[PDB]
């Protein structure tokens, strides 16, 4: 939670959080295999 | 007639659709506006996750409708 996250290109959790968890949560397990 | 799909940086893609498309058409569609993968375009309208085998018609959806969208990553 230290932002160590894709952050800030690509995407913003304004942009992505407009969802329910169930894929903002895919979407912030997905970033942790994509390198994170 | 033509949806309002926001991408996952807050711009609106704006492309033109029918009740006899389906949700497969609307990411190809999308595959012209942004070259994305339909393997990977993860299209949601309402959080009513959409499907890949439905109609615009289907889900009520309007020619303005508006929608998101929120890409796979998969690896790489």
């Amino acid at each position: 939670a230290e932002e160590k996250l894709p952050f800030p290109p690509d995407i913003d959790p304004q942009v992505f959080y407009e969802l329910p968890e169930e894929v903002q949560k895919e979407l912030m397990a997905e970033w942790e295999r994509a390198g994170a | 007639m033509q949806i309002f799909v926001k991408t996952l940086t807050g711009k609106t893609i704006t492309l033109e659709v029918e009740p006899s498309d389906t949700i497969e058409n609307v990411k190809a569609k999308i595959q012209d506006k942004e070259g994305i993968p339909p393997d990977q375009q993860r299209l949601i309208f309402a959080g009513k996750q959409l499907e890949d085998g439905r109609t615009l018609s289907d889900y009520n959806i309007q020619k303005e409708s508006t929608l998101h969208l929120v890409l796979r990553l998969r690896g790489g």
